[PDB]
């Protein structure tokens, strides 16, 4: 969940603290899922993926 | 700084008044309009300037920089 | 429909085209890749009887 | 209520909802042999009142 998540997170915090510009952003391509909990028994990933 | 290349990028609404700036820009001459900046058009996403050494002996960066120089002074002078 | 990893690949390059670049700048993008997925009701139970 | 998708509001659902609310006002709520793990019930907040 932390890789999914809140690393994720803190890496486009990073991304946005080193940018001093506002006319370059970055596009982040976020791997959303259809299947939030729908399926069995997968962890954190679809709290993550939601 | 002086910086031997400088990219202007056109990304968001801001970047897009600015490109329109550029657009905008006209070298009119006698009457053709001729653009000074071709190479910019709505699908551009950035334009770079490019100098051998430094962009402040550029004429466009150069001119500027020195007339703000002088108007500096002059009124740092004035206020005393 | 199911996707093979390169047609999930060339559906986000596609996603990284210069029109879905300043439509995300503009505006943020929810780009369903799912392949008619979402119509299927019960999809884990249809996909253990499977 | 959910659908074959999302959550939508439902009718007899909230009918069902707010006629126990509705008995609660009226003749009240019993909790009797209701054994219960509440967290986040500090002095003013919403789980000190429940």
């Amino acid at each position: 969940h932390r890789i999914m998540l809140t690393n994720l997170l803190r890496l486009l915090g990073a991304v946005k603290s080193k940018k001093p510009t506002d006319t370059r952003p970055a596009q982040c391509i976020l791997p959303l899922s259809p299947n939030h909990g729908t399926f069995g028994f997968d962890g954190l990933y679809s709290e993550s993926k939601i | 700084n002086n910086p031997n290349e400088l990219t202007i990028h056109f990304g968001g609404a801001k970047g897009r008044a600015i490109r329109d700036n550029y657009i905008g820009m006209m070298f009119e001459t006698i009457l053709k309009s001729e653009k000074i900046f071709k190479d910019i058009d709505e699908t551009t996403t950035s334009y770079t300037f490019v100098s051998p050494t430094g962009l402040l002996s550029a004429t466009q960066f150069t001119q500027p920089a020195l007339t703000l120089m002088e108007k500096a002074a002059y009124e740092d002078i004035k206020s005393k | 429909r199911t996707f093979s990893q390169k047609e999930m690949a060339f559906n986000i390059l596609g996603l990284l085209t210069p029109e879905i670049v300043q439509l995300c700048q503009e505006e943020p993008v929810m780009a369903d890749l799912n392949g008619g997925l979402q119509f299927i009701d019960n999809l884990k139970d249809f996909t253990s009887k499977l | 209520k959910k659908t074959k998708d999302g959550w939508e509001y439902n009718k007899k659902l909230s009918s069902l909802y707010l006629d126990g609310l509705e008995s609660a006002a009226i003749n009240g709520l019993t909790f009797k042999d209701k054994y219960v793990l509440v967290t986040g019930a500090g002095a003013g907040s919403i789980g000190a009142e429940i």
